[PDB]
DNA sequence: CAGGATGTATATATCTGACACGTGCCTGGAGACTAGGGAGTAATCCCCTTGGCGGTTAAAACGCGGGGGACAGCGCGTACGTGCGTTTAAGCGGTGCTAGAGCTGTCTACGACCAATTGAGCGGCCTCGGCACCGGGATTCTCCAGGATGTTTACGT
DNA sequence: ACGTAAACATCCTGGAGAATCCCGGTGCCGAGGCCGCTCAATTGGTCGTAGACAGCTCTAGCACCGCTTAAACGCACGTACGCGCTGTCCCCCGCGTTTTAACCGCCAAGGGGATTACTCCCTAGTCTCCAGGCACGTGTCAGATATATACATCCTG
């Protein structure tokens, strides 16, 4: 399962992964902190599961700097 | 008559800018002023055209808010609040 | 015998029987069903419900305890599908919904 | 002191108080209502009389009116409408 | 003296005029052209009050709703200024000018 | 002009052309 | 969720809100100001 | 059997009458059918919505022109009321 | 009995089934009855309709050497028509193609 | 038997003649992707209604009535299929 | 040596080929699998007329022709020559379509 | 800045034949000829709503002037989209072949039309209070320019 | 190689309007009770639409196999894109100052609409006849393919 996040980042994730959880990818890939990061697909919390968001395989995920 | 100034120029350049300010344009062009009085007349033709044909079709001699609404209805622009 | 409304009977507040009167007189069809106005009352209903309460919402956000058109707009513009069902309308008073375009706000 | 008018404006209040117990609707709104309920009476009328013209028939029956409201609102809404719609017919089966 | 940036009030006009609701064109002038206009149809014709109203405010909707697409075109151009061909694209593209 | 045989006068002499604006 | 005291349930949950699509102003800029930005964050 | 009301041969009969040299196929002439029938569907929704207008359970002459006027567009509309009105004149000129 | 009939298209002057247009109004439920000058008026409409509509269609299917009407000279004729391309502005015709233009500035200069 | 991968069906080479038919000189290589969404938009818009006339129909099979009908209730009526 | 064509130029003779003919573009049985394929989530085995799937295709191709007459215009509206996806979404939006 | 060559088009003449065009048959739909009765047609009147009048007077339009931010033009670097040659995955077509399911004729029966009764749900008519407008003060909130602390050259050696 | 200073470069911040919060007086208009009436619910009949059911057949889906064809891939290459720099210039934001929109009141009356009597045009219904749809049968005169050439572009001194 691949998703793509716009940066494009590509990062592998599970259905049942929390966005908090994705967002740590994106720090050791791109070195920037999730705090600093408002993720959109809405903007989606941390707390929340993808699944949750309904997102699948090869979503469009958009990244804004704060 | 009121065929002077074509009471076109009543719609001012304020006006438009408020307009258009609702409209939520940061900038506005001084060509504007003219485009749009132009674009007004044409889109009160277009709808008074109806009304007016509606109005005429009823026998009656005053348009009432019911043929504009009904003809805005028929052009593709339905309007709440004043009947229907 | 005593007589009931068809409304009480459907469980509905919407005229069932007005709805029923409109759909004979308004030229639809030779005969109507029986429930046919139903069905159109409890939509009607359903919709009006929905979206009396996102007015009723927006104007619980703006202090104040009677519903203005402007209300209405902004529930109605705020929703997706509802916005879509009513994508050619333009409600008396309601003026639009505050948004700006990204480039025109200062980047910081 | 004649020509009375129909309106939905009784109805609308009522639901409205069925949703918000203690929020009231001034008379432009209320128009507005008024009138959004007429349009969309109208939509779903109109379509369900072309669409019972469709297969030669001529009985508006419920199942036009659930098929063209099917097919009018968008998206989910029409899904919740058309249960809605049947919960009342239902209920026009258990009472006679 | 006191000089606010050129291009900030413009963003408090913005937002003074979406957030309220009232009509932006003087109604007497607006009427008088609506019976200008309507003169040449038919003349010698009398306008209801409510008639006019809901001519203006549906007047004013569209061009409301036009420069949102007006100002869509401006800034797709990479620009911030609306010019009237923005306008007339935007029409041409609406279905209205062809 | 237009017409034509049992169409004599009626019609639309010289109809308007489409625009197709150019940007 | 949504409620209504005398409408409970029924109704719609969770309406999704209007696109408000955007001109083009997705924050995109050139990879060398990119990766100047990840030395900041 | 099964027969299908078409406007088929009226279409190709006008066609005779305005230029009594040329054919037409049979997708044009599907095509002039279907615009013929929904041309007929507006003009006659048209006019039943003028006739609910008024509180009239009657469908005459006059609302059916003055939708087609509010339909077609300009000249048009100007050319084919007139064309319709004399349609009219000379029906109850002979019966 | 009665007379020879005749049609009441003859009576109109027209090849266009008044009495079938007539037949389609009262079955179409559109109002609860129809004037006898309703269908008259309206296969007169619908007849100067087709009639401008096949000459302009004709007279491009003739231009193009081709004396076989093909849905392809159906949209030369009417888009080609200002007042008839805003009568069918929302219509699309099958195997119609497209109008042959294109954009000044995409043309090459001098 | 199920179907995938379908949408990849619609070629490059078939969406150029498209955008030539259309009027253009020069395609972007991101073209390519968001018109097939924009055709499977569509044709999703277009289906719904036509199953839904079907269903209604009684009948398990989607006629071409359905479907210029189908099409006339979204504003773009095709003339051709005996409306 | 061997005869080259200046790019820009061959898409002209392009252009006026494809806008002069009037068939089809799409290839049929692509398009049909594709049009099984999506109507298949909404019933589950459906049936389509020879002429339901040709009317979806011609519904298909005028109306991404439309947009692409609407997309150029955008696209030379940005004073450029080649299209955007960013043009096609403001085509869309401006037409109502994803407003 | 004028000559030459090319793969693009123009035309001509053949087949070649699916196919619009006559042509019967006849049948269902249109026309002719009666009554029957409401829907529309006239005439009257009654509010009454619409238009037009004349003083404030203050809000909004209008004109002017400095200037700064945006528009527009030109230039340079590149990557990406196009034109062309070579497979190759697959469209297209031609022909059996089966059975699902679209049409169509029949019987029936059940759901809808309609008519006379009866009552109550809803429309209009006052009526009172309270919610929203508005006035202004004090209060924070935004936004501006300005002195102030880092920074990487750009000069030097 | 290598010192310090220098214009830019931007967090920090003081102070001048702008938008809020709150408080209070006040109308004007929602919410509601009331009388009534016209219209919807009851009950009964009748009757014809539409469910079903059974059969016939249309064609939709499936397959197989050649062929040939557009698609996919790669690969030079140029040229349009996008960023940057610069130079106007023309909207901007205020500051006076002119104008007239809006208000309030008064008045005259045009006609929108409701009432009442009339009449005649549309419908229902019978009966009869014929125009259009269907199935035959075309003879074709409209559609390809085999060639003959002009020529727009990319080379040339």
């Amino acid at each position: 399962m691949q998703i793509f996040v716009k940066k494009t980042i590509t990062l592998e994730v599970e259905p049942s992964d929390t966005i908090e959880n994705v967002k740590a990818k994106i720090q050791d890939k791109e070195g920037i902190p999730p705090d600093q990061q408002r993720l959109i697909f809405k903007q989606l919390e941390d707390g929340r599961t993808l699944s949750d968001y309904n997102i699948q395989k090869e979503s469009t995920l958009h990244l804004v700097l704060r | 008559r009121k065929v002077l100034r074509d009471n076109i120029q009543g719609i001012t350049k304020p006006a438009i800018r408020r307009l258009a300010r609702r409209g939520g344009v940061k900038r506005i062009s001084g060509l504007i002023y003219e485009e749009t009085r132009g674009v007004l007349k044409v889109f009160l033709e277009n709808v008074i055209r109806d009304a007016v044909t509606y109005t005429e079709h009823a026998k009656r001699k005053t348009v009432t808010a019911m043929d504009v609404v009904y003809a805005l209805k028929r052009q593709g622009r339905t309007l709440y609040g004043f009947g229907g | 015998a005593k007589a009931k409304t068809r409304s009480s009977r459907a469980g509905l507040q919407f005229p069932v029987g007005r709805v029923h009167r409109l759909l004979r007189k308004g030229n639809y069809a030779e005969r109507v069903g029986a429930g046919a106005p139903v069905y159109l009352a409890a939509v009607l209903e359903y919709l009006t419900a929905e979206i009396l309460e996102l007015a009723g919402n927006a104007a619980r956000d703006n202090k104040k305890t009677r519903i203005i058109p402007r209300h209405l707009q902004l529930a109605v513009r705020n929703d997706e599908e509802l916005n879509k069902l009513l994508g050619r309308v333009t409600i008396a008073q309601g003026g639009v919904l505050p948004n700006i375009q990204s480039v025109l706000l200062p980047k910081c | 002191r004649k020509t009375r008018k129909e309106s939905y404006a009784i109805y609308v209040y009522k639901v409205l108080k069925q949703v918000h117990p203690d929020t009231g609707i001034s008379s432009k709104a209320m128009s507005i209502m008024n009138s959004f309920v007429n349009d969309v009476f109208e939509r779903i009328a109109g379509e369900a009389s072309r669409l019972a013209h469709y297969n030669k028939r001529s009985t508006i029956t419920s199942r036009e009116i659930q098929t063209a409201v099917r097919l009018l609102l968008p998206g989910e809404l029409a899904k919740h409408a058309v249960s809605e719609g049947t919960k009342a017919v239902t209920k026009y089966t258990s009472a006679k | 003296p006191h000089r606010y940036r050129p291009g900030t009030v413009a963003l408090r006009e913005i937002r003074r005029y979406q957030k309220s609701t009232e009509l932006l064109i003087r109604k007497l002038p607006f009427q008088r052209l609506v019976r200008e206009i309507a003169q040449d149809f038919k003349t010698d014709l009398r306008f209801q009050r409510s008639a006019v109203m809901a001519l203006q405010e549906a007047s004013e909707a569209y061009l409301v709703a036009l420069f949102e697409d007006t100002n869509l075109c401006a800034i797709h151009a990479k620009r911030v200024t609306i010019m009237p061909k923005d306008i007339q694209l935007a029409r041409r593209i609406r279905g209205e000018r062809a | 002009l237009r017409g034509g045989l049992g169409w004599e006068s009626s019609l639309r002499q010289r109809p308007m052309p489409r625009l197709t604006f150019q940007a | 969720l949504r409620g209504g005291l005398g409408w409970e349930s029924s109704l719609r949950q969770r309406p999704m809100p209007r696109l408000t699509f955007q001109a083009g102003d997705p924050y995109y800029i050139s990879k060398r100001k990119r990766d100047e930005w990840l030395a900041r964050w």
